[PDB]
């Protein structure tokens, strides 16, 4: 027979970092396996196609990081903007909008997010479609949608909503009565706000908040540094430099040095794209993981428990970050927990009543029902209340009364 | 021309490289087959192959007041 | 021949002190453990909410709870019966080990 | 050569196992930790805990 | 103008197994293909990393 029940919250803002995509590496196998030379190259010629399906494999990953990146952040039918004047209740987006200042019209937040992340051998690094600044577009219209319209923008056509009752929608959504956000707004508004703020410390602070985007821009090159290391090994043969074999040898001999080289450079070349393949499967998982968590957080709220970092998820807001993104989650968490006496049910006049919503609790003298997320007791009633069955019944039952709200209107 | 300056090569210099053909529109229109930074092209008018940067999507204000 | 097995930084006793704070959170606290701070609440009324949350009303719990306690311990010992002697029944984890 | 087949077949039935312990994590938060309203999510019928 | 509705349930209660690791398994690539043998680890290292 006891309940905690929190008498306040805190609403904590909480980073989340997801790869959306890697580099669009793209290698010219026939300049890698033999460079700028007829002799190497018509003796690669006779494995087939062991070059054109590695051409294939690393393209079909060079297409889908688009794919990914499309995936993730063009979930919005129309580029939504944001109002001139920034009336919302209280809460403070500046720091997570545009600045039109500068000359990619990133937000503040993700300026710290673009600053904290970091040849000749027929490799390449092709251009991803979206350039940096239509996913901070896109970004900023998911993000302008998401402050003046909710949910609604994933539904529909955007519908307008004050954001004061945009908020009170989702405190409903947690189980939380939304007079608990009107009657809090302010501290609710200052809340957020200062969460906000101490995103700004973080990761101006740490550069290690960013280590998943580090960690894949990391991978990729180090990939490509070991791929280029390995044009310098021998793998059998009397030199390693192509044009110093062919230099000193007569074809009859030259052929059997370059065909130690061929395979090596071959399986060296297979190695590095079958890594790619597996690295892309890990970061399409990433990507669509990144894209379920855009069209439930941010298109919506999501009842998913932790899906939205530690909390009652109330909504999210996606900032761009070099191939990945971020999500602000924002949750409510409830804080000062306080003790009760607890009852399942309450006998009056011989019949058993239970809570419509909330939690029959006892200060130790008296009995409330309340909801119970949020302490905000109530006298109970046969509108907080229904009758089934009788007290007989029910295991740990107590015996108060249930006030009628039609007796004195007819007593009078 | 991928990852080449319009010199060693109606040519449209982009930072996937240099498109040869293409004719440079001003207009944006949805992504039909991707180049890459950005721009995209397609067949359209008396008919040629067109490059531009693609739309985003149309833009739409929303009416928020308190 | 040069291949060994490194051991797991968590040792199946450190995993069972997670799983025995997550089945101890549970059923003390409910769910409000994980959202913040584990606050107690009497099972029989965690359950009431279980129920609510199902579209079925509390009542139905609280009139029916010693039915609901004897199935569900009912169950339980039926899962033991069912992993005694079924070996199949941990196919999915000797299948990675094999 | 051996080594190296080896090595892609731990490295792609990695994922696979990546893959169930991402989802056996999704679980204990949206089924352990919480209720699920996700239909059979958490077993057939309509989850309480 | 028929409805079906239940008059009475029953608590189950089922069993879901998931795999979450797998063996921490480490292979020495040198000691593998050349087993103390510095003959054949000098003839390895032609093939770089
Ligand atoms: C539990 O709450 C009730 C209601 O607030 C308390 O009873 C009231 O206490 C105030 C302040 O002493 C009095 O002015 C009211 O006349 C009391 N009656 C009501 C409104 O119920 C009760 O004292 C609290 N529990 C404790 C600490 O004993
Ligand atoms: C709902 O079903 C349960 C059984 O699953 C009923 O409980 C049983 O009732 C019979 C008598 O008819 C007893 O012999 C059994 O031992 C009881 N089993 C248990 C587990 O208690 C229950 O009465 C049914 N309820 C309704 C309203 O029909
Ligand atoms: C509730 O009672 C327990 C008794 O062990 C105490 O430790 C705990 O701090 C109390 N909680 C509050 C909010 O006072
Ligand atoms: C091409 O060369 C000119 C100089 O003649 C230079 O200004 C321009 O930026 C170069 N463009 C590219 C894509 O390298
Ligand atoms: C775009 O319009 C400007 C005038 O504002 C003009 O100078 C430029 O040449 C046009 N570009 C194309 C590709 O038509």
């Amino acid at each position: 027979n006891s309940i905690a029940i929190p008498t306040n919250f805190t609403i904590s803002v909480t980073t989340e970092i997801l790869p959306v995509s890697m580099t669009k590496t793209s290698v010219d196998c026939t300049m890698y396996i033999c460079g700028d030379s007829t002799e190497c190259s018509n003796l690669l010629l006779q494995y087939g196609s062991f070059c054109t399906q590695l051409n294939r494999a690393l393209t079909g990953i060079a297409v889908e990081q688009d794919k990914n990146t499309q995936e993730v952040f063009a979930q919005v039918k129309q580029i939504y903007k944001t109002p001139p004047i920034k009336d919302f209740g209280g809460f403070n987006f500046s720091q997570i909008l545009p600045d039109p200042s500068k000359p990619s019209k990133r937000s503040f937040i993700e300026d710290l997010l673009f600053n904290k992340v970091t040849k000749f051998n027929g490799l390449t690094v092709l251009p991803p479609l979206l350039t940096d600044e239509m996913i901070a577009q896109y970004t900023s219209a998911l993000l302008a949608g998401t402050i003046t319209s909710g949910w609604t923008f994933g539904a529909g056509a955007a519908l307008q909503i004050p954001f004061a009752m945009q908020m009170a929608y989702r405190f409903n959504g947690i189980g939380v009565t939304q007079n608990v956000l009107y009657e809090n707004q302010k501290l609710i508004a200052n809340q957020f706000n200062s969460a906000i703020g101490k995103i700004q410390d973080s990761l101006s602070s740490t550069a290690s908040a960013l280590g998943k985007l580090q960690d894949v821009v990391n991978q990729n090159a180090q990939a490509l540094n070991t791929l280029v290391k390995q044009l310098s090994s021998n793998f059998g043969a009397i030199s390693s430099v192509l044009n110093d074999i062919l230099s000193r040898l007569d074809p009859p001999e030259a052929e059997v040095q370059i065909d130690r080289l061929i395979t090596g450079r071959l399986q060296s070349l297979q190695t590095y794209v079958t890594q790619q393949l597996i690295r892309a499967a890990e970061i399409r998982a990433s990507a669509n993981l990144a894209a379920t968590k855009m069209s439930e957080c941010v298109l919506g709220q999501s009842k998913r428990v932790d899906f939205c970092g530690k909390g009652y998820h109330l909504m999210s807001f996606p900032q761009s970050a070099p191939h990945g993104v971020v999500f602000l989650h924002v949750t409510y968490v409830p804080a000062q927990e306080k003790n009760f006496t607890t009852a399942p049910a309450i006998c009056h006049d011989g019949k058993a009543h239970f809570p419509r919503e909330g939690v029959f609790v006892s200060n130790g003298t008296h009995w409330f029902v309340t909801q119970r997320n949020f302490y905000e007791p109530q006298i109970i009633t046969t509108d907080n209340t229904f009758v089934s069955g009788n007290c007989d019944v029910v295991i740990g039952i107590v015996n108060n009364t249930v006030y009628d709200p039609l007796q004195p209107e007819l007593d009078s | 021309y991928q990852d080449v300056n319009c010199t060693e090569v109606n040519v449209f210099q982009t930072r996937a490289g240099c498109l040869i053909g293409a004719e440079h529109v001003n207009n944006s229109y949805e992504c039909d087959i991707p180049i890459g930074a950005g721009i995209c092209a397609s067949y359209q008018t008396s008919q040629s192959i067109i490059a531009y940067t693609m739309s985003l999507g149309a833009e739409n204000s929303v009416a928020y007041s308190n």
